[PDB]
């Protein structure tokens, strides 16, 4: 029994994840994705130089 | 130069695209509830986890 | 244009390889059950008169049938990877946009026969034979680890690949 | 079914105390019977769901 | 990267020394009962006859076949540690990112 | 962790020998020799020379004949090894980007 707890802890700590560590992760993630999206929501719309041809 | 190729958005376009898969494997470790579900995630791990459970 | 191409050839191929080691993570399972099955029918205090052995024994066939039907029923695009077809010449990538900007993968057979697991030599009939079986358990266990970590390499090295393309 | 088993009362009465030291020894084959039968279906049960994961 | 891929490594060792310490408990354990059946057996009352004191012995003897047991099945890793493999040159544990940043360790047969 | 290992030892030295502008190799050793030459200006002579060193595994002392991690004490030259690697590629990287920056000037005088 208290190899196999000794063992247990050992295999939770090497395979299972942290929730704390991976939410933090990905609510960085999500907040680069926005800033990326609107970035190139921007880009998009600067190349507008059709006001040298017409007028 | 100026019309027919738009560079930044193609550098965005990039950086989106890693945001995404990074945001997307945090997902996978959050629902499976394990930190190695492939072994590229870890090669060196795996197999002790194996060893381990078969231990146990 | 070769340079993008070579960037959906490089994610086919992780398509690929995430399905080979997809097949390889029941086998692990099956392997860990099995292996659990064999450290039971070892105790003596069942008997093969009353026939609690033989019904271990049926669990452990159809988990035998099963990893050789995981080997010869896995396929990407109409192209078994599991039985040895690969195993002869292997899968050749273009990852680059010239001739000659190429990468070899082999995948070896994953089926009970190669691992020494199937049923002719791996039976847990007896309290003899369940000692070698666990033996021979963990001797499979340790080789598709093995084959595991070899696919996870090729497919960390073509994310970077992806990346500086 | 009974007669397949061997418990059939054309063969495991209990009207007699003979018949019934038969019985016993018969009832107990049956049991063990039905038990192989029901691991030979388990076992095709713990397979497929194996083979559902994989799928 | 070196530095939390230390931490990492720590935990493990942690692990491992945990394991061996748990083999070591019942090792005090049957130890106090083999010291309690020896000051039993030690008196008098008990006959060599009607084989009062080789009853005593075979339970010792059983709890000396655990006693090796125990050092010679204990493992971490398919590693074994209670035998005297670790005795001769010793365990070491990479604690810090750079090189040298180690600290070594030994176990002694028991 | 040798496979894994191995295998960014190819990559290491594919990036090296698969890199190209206009057909021609940089990161080989094909402009170590004499260098690549620049005009940025208008007559005879206003010229920049420049020089890439090769950064193939075999230069920087990381390739597999000397930077296996098979065992214990392979890893722990393999660290110090990797170490002079980064440092040797950010220097050559500074390099470049100095001759970039030098550019942009001249880019707005002319």
């Amino acid at each position: 029994g208290t190899s196999a707890e000794n063992l247990t802890a050992a295999e939770s700590r090497i395979r299972d994840t942290d929730m704390a560590a991976e939410m933090m992760a990905f609510t960085k993630n999500n907040i680069l994705t926005q800033a990326a999206q609107s970035m190139l929501a921007q880009a998009n719309q600067q190349p507008q130089g059709v006001l040298q041809l017409l007028q | 130069m100026r019309i027919q190729h738009n560079i930044a958005a193609l550098n965005t376009h990039r950086n989106l695209a890693a945001n995404n898969a990074a945001a997307s494997k945090n997902l996978e470790k959050l629902s499976s509830g394990f930190k190695i579900n492939r072994a590229g995630d870890d090669a060196a791990g795996l197999a002790i986890s194996e060893k381990m459970r078969g231990q146990i | 244009s070769g340079l993008n191409m070579a960037s959906k050839n490089s994610s086919d191929a992780i398509s690929l390889i995430q399905t080979a080691e997809g097949g390889l993570n029941e086998t692990h399972a099956i392997l860990q059950r099995m292996r659990e099955l064999a450290v039971q029918s070892r105790n003596d205090t069942n008997d093969e008169a009353t026939n609690d052995r033989s019904n271990l024994n049926d669990e452990l066939k159809q988990l035998q049938e099963e990893i050789t039907r995981i080997s010869s029923q896995m396929e990407f695009n109409n192209k078994k990877l599991l039985d040895g077809s690969q195993s002869t010449n292997g899968l050749t990538f273009q990852i680059g946009a010239n001739a000659g900007q190429t990468i070899t993968m082999k995948i070896s057979t994953m089926s009970a026969t190669k691992l020494g697991v199937d049923a002719a030599k791996a039976s847990i009939s007896k309290g003899t034979a369940a000692s070698k079986a666990i033996k021979s358990i963990d001797d499979a266990i340790n080789t598709v680890s093995k084959t595991r970590s070899a696919l996870g390499a090729v497919q960390n090295r073509l994310e970077h690949t992806i990346n500086n393309l």
